[PDB]
RNA sequence: GUUCCUGCCGAAGUAGAGUUAAGGUGCCGGAAUACACGCUCAUCAGAGGCGCUCAAGCGUGUUACCUAUACUCUACCGUCAGGGUUGAUAUGAUGCCCUGACGAGUAGGCAGGCGUGGAGGUCAGUGACGAAGCCUAGACCGUAAGGUCGGGUCGAACGGCCUCUAGUGCAGAUCUUGGUG
RNA sequence: GGAAUACUGCCAGCUGGGACUGAGGACUGCGACGUAAGUCAAGGAUGCUGGCAUAAUGGUUAUAUGCCGCCCGUCUUGAAA
RNA sequence: AAAUUGUUGAAAGGGAAGGGCAUUUGAUCAGACAUGGUGU
């Protein structure tokens, strides 16, 4: 109080504005590989491994296959495709948002590249990146 | 064509980009009027003010801390 | 909030003389801010008693530099005060950078000559760690140029540009090259409207800028060369768009855009410029870059004075007259000129009978550019337009009073004079013109007489320069003639002056009563 | 190739500077361009950003809406459209 | 779809072909236009030849560039960029002679004018007008015809040889399983 | 003859989004050179320009599509109407605030602003450190008539404000005169 | 005989993608749900993430090169013509 | 005093001076957070 407010300060009106739980596109679930679109790792093939609460989906290359590392990544740049892997032989609880303020990796990427192995040629698709060919429509393009 | 339909709102009317409604001075009394309205108003020296006046007056109002629109103007050109 | 106490105040100089600390320095500092910005806008700080104010103030200005100096005591390395390498000096860094426009905000602020010393001392002490910011030493020595460029007292000049100075030729690399910028970029756009009042100020202001371009040869070059360009770009867009049909801008006045004070000082400032490079001393028998340009300069010069050869800017070319006067007295450089005023001896005003007789105040060549159209057609005007002329050929033609080469330099001068006076119908121009003519042809014959004696050719350049060296350039006839016109000419300036100074003390003594 | 966008071309104003028509290759139908609406749009060194808003007509052409208007010299230009936002 | 297209005059309307080119054109695409001379008009002979007289460029070439820029906003700057792009040319200069060139379906005579009505070619009008080269241009014509005759029957060569080839291609394993399993 | 700008009432509006009438979907130009029928190419074929002839000509139906002073929602500006507000308002109860309706309008009529002079009163107004007048493809303000400032020009006095009183820019003809063929 | 489908109509039935608007500024009301306390999508947008400047860029001016227009009034479309 | 005519000087240009449009190359000017605090 050792200034007496000089002109007024007008209190903004209370807001009945509720932050709420992200409800996820269809298509996103657990083990359900994806293709980013933008960043450092463009048109490159991941797998999608859990959601976290700041509504960042967390992904692994896995680094061991394609050299991509455990990562954040927004939803909306993101397409998933409709071919899966089972995510059960991983864990993955202990990583947060706030642990993201070389091990850990490599004990994820051994759960994921055991259940990679029984689908054929994954590795491969997993490794090699994406783009647009002359001719090609997204529209009909399943994904 | 002019009419009542380009009408400006009232919150955002006779409001300079600075934000300061432009108020004509002519002298230090006059420039006192604007004391604490600091924020809403600007003062404007006259145009028929002596080059002797116009530093008296600058100098009151960087004291009084109001904001000039048209200081060096025939202290400087343009 | 915290509320500055005469206590607290107290308490941070008590411990800033002893074993000061970073966060005391960051406390002091956003009080400081708060005290600066005060008018002018969440801060921890509030101020409500003038004796800590004041007191903040002090032991901020006189004080706060001495503790960043103790803490991170700098070095001098070749001549200059430069910081060392260490983490403690990094975070004075930030300190000094979060004081630095607040001691921005008070450059900006000087009313008086006390405070704008005690305000550039302080800076002084803090350019090692400014050096690092371009955001501050670029406002910083756009501030005081701004200061040198606006106040009206001549000891607040003095102080700024002597400020200027003692920063520059101790660093010369980042503010050198943004101090000469500045300071001309002043001449172009905040240049001071020209009045009796303000003329020893700007010519101080010259004065002073001359010797920052002199400082360093090559850099010096390196601007003026741009800047003068400018110049010549509005000398050109004026001559075409005058002299083309084109309705773009003002085809028949453009004369406005180049024919403006701040063009003339222009002009003015780099013949001062290049006089002051160029001089013989300085010169010590080593050609100078700048030397180079004073082609560019009079080829713009000559080209300015032509551009109008009309009675209502006289005043315009005889000041650039006697800048290219000054430029042929310091250099050596031959600047025809005399056809430059034979041409307008064809005039209206110097050949036709005065029209009216208004008895008007007597025109202010010195410090005035145009006529006013009042004075068009007057005797006062033509008797004070002849009055510059003449004295104007007297220096002309004393420049090379006591050369060898005067002889011939006269004789198509006097035949043309000759001409003009004895066609002239205007009585007192073809007194004062004689007046010349006779002394001419006397300090011709004074120097064929010394001329007769001599033994070594044209060609001899050596000797030629050693002709008369023991003999003053005032004891020939039109320097002793000319030299007392001078005197008679600057006891008048000197009698407005000293009257001018007097009218404002005499108005002073109104407001005293008022 | 890194390419992750198609590369349409600008038309012309809706006619309206604010609006522009875009076409898109490959896209002969409203519904075809349908996919591509909420796309960003970015006209390219200096680049404009924008969004792709409505179709228009059944040609394919579609409405585009940008941050700073089109200079009206870029009718005909290359322009590219990319993926992301991606609602698949 | 392609960096330049290149557009047969022969059997075309002046007017059809010029809309599209233009459209194209505003569009960014690059045309050109060659063998303009055998372009044809609607209606008879002596109509379009008073309609170029009450116009009166005597080529071909230069009354196609007059239909086109018509439609073009040639005073403005995007017509005037437009205009640049287009090249107009009265038979097959180099180097297009060695390029295939496409058809416009929408501007063809024979998909557009009914048979039993007049219709009247460029070349004959141009020459009528006074353009003194429509003989010249002719035996270019025929020596191409000529080397298109060569061509066809290289291009013939070509064929046989992609059939062997299509033929040892399809005796390989590693396409046969791809195509059952997918593609 | 016309009658500074804006607004209002009335015989016989601004901006964003969507929808839509009349129309239109070869290009200029935004929309299918879409469909389905009957026709017609005639030396009178047949419709802004270029152009069109199994039409880009007709009549007859189908959808799709483009979009306006039209309709819906929102925000804004105005006029109108209905209201709230004093043991006093955080700014002239002729103030501030809330809510709603309308804005085409011909004939006719009414109001509010801008500018020009006259007079009274007033700003202890402004002025050689530059008053008034004029210009200003400069900046700010107002929807506009315009206003303020900057600069130029100008070179000695004049302006702002309350009141009453006078008083807003163009067109064209008979021709006339001088001057030039 | 058994129904199905088509059409019309209703749903205070779900769920997806778009676009424009974010007007208001202490609280008050109708409400909803909460054992309750409290919370909310209920009388007009809040939250999270990233970057945030000698930049992003913006203005003025000058040449050369070519394209178009090119006596003036009226007229004209939407506009030169 | 305008309006008008003539000599001389400067510049541009082409048979008219002349504009608008596009490209080209350059020259030159403006371009904050002085972000409130803490920490070693
Ligand atoms: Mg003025
Ligand atoms: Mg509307
Ligand atoms: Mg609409
Ligand atoms: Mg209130
Ligand atoms: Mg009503
Ligand atoms: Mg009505
Ligand atoms: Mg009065
Ligand atoms: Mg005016
Ligand atoms: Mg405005
Ligand atoms: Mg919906
Ligand atoms: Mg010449």
């Amino acid at each position: 109080p050792k200034w007496y407010p000089s002109e007024d300060v007008a209190a903004l009106k209370k807001t009945r504005k509720a932050a709420r739980p992200q409800k996820l596109r269809a298509s996103l679930v657990p083990g359900t590989v994806l293709i980013l679109l933008a960043g450092r790792f463009r048109g490159k093939r991941v797998v999608y491994l859990k959601h976290l609460e700041d509504n960042t989906l967390l992904i692994s290359g896995p680094f061991k296959v394609n050299g991509v590392p455990l990562r954040r990544v927004n939803a909306r740049y993101v397409i998933a495709t409709s071919t899966k892997v089972s995510v059960e032989g991983v864990n993955v609880e202990k990583f947060n948002v706030e642990y993201f303020a070389v091990e850990d990796q490599k004990v994820v990427d051994k759960a994921l590249i055991a259940e990679i192995k029984k689908t054929p040629l994954l590795k491969q698709y997993l490794s090699a990146s994406f783009s647009l060919k002359n001719g090609d429509k997204p529209h009909m393009l399943k994904f | 064509q002019p009419k009542i339909g380009y009408g400006s709102n009232k919150k955002t009317k006779f409001l300079s980009p600075s934000g300061h409604k432009t108020f004509l001075v002519a002298n230090v009394k006059d420039l006192e009027t604007l004391t604490m309205h600091t924020k809403t108003y600007a003062a404007e020296i006259a145009h028929n003010i002596s080059a002797k006046n116009r530093v008296v007056i600058l100098a009151r109002a960087k004291a009084l801390g109001i904001k000039v629109t048209n200081p060096k103007g025939r202290l400087a050109l343009e | 909030k915290i509320e500055l106490s005469l206590k607290l105040v107290r308490k941070w100089k008590k411990q800033l003389h002893d074993s000061p600390s970073l966060k005391l320095l960051r406390n002091i500092i956003s009080a400081f801010k708060v005290a600066v910005n005060l008018n002018k806008e969440d801060y921890k700080y509030a101020i409500t008693d003038e004796k800590a104010f004041h007191e903040l103030m002090f032991m901020v200005l006189k004080d706060v530099p001495q503790a960043i100096q103790k803490m991170a005591p700098y070095k001098i390395v070749k001549g200059a005060r430069t910081l060392p390498n260490g983490g403690n000096v990094s975070r004075v860094s930030s300190i000094v950078k979060s004081h630095a426009g607040s001691l921005l905000i008070l450059l900006n602020d000087i009313t008086n000559t006390e405070t704008a010393a005690l305000v550039l001392h302080s800076v002084n002490e803090l350019m090692p760690y400014l050096l690092s910011y371009r955001r501050i030493l670029k406002e910083l020595i756009k501030s005081i140029v701004g200061v040198w460029s606006t106040t009206r007292e001549l000891e607040t000049q003095i102080a700024s540009f002597a400020f200027l100075i003692n920063t520059t030729k101790e660093f010369k690399k980042s503010m050198l090259e943004t101090t000469l910028k500045t300071t001309y970029s002043t001449f172009i756009k905040s240049c001071r409207k020209t009045n009796m009042r303000s003329m020893p100020l700007i010519n101080f202001q010259k004065n002073s800028a001359a010797e920052l371009f002199g400082i360093d040869e090559v850099l010096g070059y390196q601007v003026g060369f741009e800047y003068i360009r400018q110049l010549a770009i509005h000398l050109r867009n004026t001559m075409n768009a005058t002299t083309k049909k084109s309705s773009k801008i003002n085809s028949a006045e453009a004369y406005k855009i180049v024919y403006n004070w701040q063009f003339c000082h222009s002009l003015d400032f780099w013949s001062r410029v290049l006089s002051f490079a160029c001089q013989p001393e300085k010169e010590n028998g080593s050609e100078s870059p700048l030397r180079q340009l004073i082609y560019p300069l009079v080829q713009v010069t000559l080209g300015v004075i032509r551009l109008i050869p009309t009675p209502q800017f006289f005043p315009l070319r005889f000041y650039l007259i006697k800048s290219l006067i000054r430029l042929s007295q310091n250099s050596g450089v031959f600047i025809p000129i005399y056809p430059l005023l034979s041409e307008i001896l064809t005039s209206t005003a110097f050949t036709k009978a005065p029209k009216k007789s208004p008895n008007l105040a007597a025109f202010d060549f010195e410090h005035n550019i145009k006529c006013t159209q009042a004075y068009l057609n007057t005797k006062i005007y033509q008797e004070g337009l002849s009055e510059q002329f003449v004295d104007l050929l007297g220096d002309y033609f004393a420049l090379y009073c006591k050369n060898i080469a005067f002889p011939e330099l006269v004789t198509p001068v006097i035949i043309s004079l000759r001409r003009y006076i004895k066609t002239s119908t205007n009585v007192k121009l073809n007194k004062r013109l004689s007046t010349v003519v006779e002394k001419l042809n006397q300090n011709s014959t004074f120097i064929q007489e010394k001329r007769s004696d001599v033994e070594f050719g044209p060609t001899n350049k050596s000797e030629v320069s050693r002709f008369l060296n023991d003999v003053a350039w005032n004891k020939t006839p039109l320097g002793s003639y000319v030299a007392v016109q001078r005197e008679v000419k600057e006891e008048k300036a000197r009698l407005m002056r000293e009257s001018m100074e007097e009218q404002d003390k005499e108005r002073e003594t109104e407001e005293a009563k008022l | 190739s890194h390419r992750l966008y198609v590369k349409g071309k600008h038309l012309s104003y809706q006619r309206n500077p604010n609006v522009s028509l875009i076409k898109i290759e490959g896209v002969a139908t409203p519904q075809d361009a349908q996919f591509y609406l909420g796309k960003r749009i970015a006209y390219v060194i200096r680049v404009m950003w924008g969004k792709v808003t409505r179709t228009h007509g059944n040609s394919g052409v579609v409405r585009a809406t940008f941050r700073n208007n089109l200079p009206a010299k870029t009718f005909g230009a290359s322009v590219r459209i990319f993926l992301y936002p991606s609602n698949i | 779809v392609e960096p330049v297209v290149v557009i047969d005059g022969k059997g075309h309307l002046v007017g059809r072909l010029a809309s599209v080119v233009a459209k194209q054109l505003l569009n960014g695409q690059k045309i050109v236009v060659v063998r303009a001379e055998e372009l044809n008009i609607s209606g008879e002979f002596f109509r379009n030849k008073l309609k170029y007289h009450d116009f009166l460029f005597r080529a071909p070439s230069r009354i196609f560039y007059k239909a086109l820029r018509g439609m073009v906003s040639h005073k403005t700057a995007r017509g005037k960029a437009a205009l640049e792009r287009l090249k107009v040319f009265e038979g097959i200069p180099p180097p297009y002679d060695k390029k295939k060139r496409v058809v416009v379906p929408q501007a063809l005579r024979v998909l557009r004018l009914k048979p039993g009505r007049k219709y009247t070619t460029l070349g004959k009008l141009s020459t009528s007008v006074g353009w003194k080269y429509e003989d010249v241009v002719a035996k270019l014509e025929a020596k191409r015809k000529v080397s298109s005759a060569e061509y066809y029957a290289k291009k013939r060569a070509f064929t046989k040889k992609v059939a062997s080839a299509n033929a040892t291609a399809a005796e390989s394993d590693v396409a046969k399983q791809l195509a059952a399993l997918g593609y």
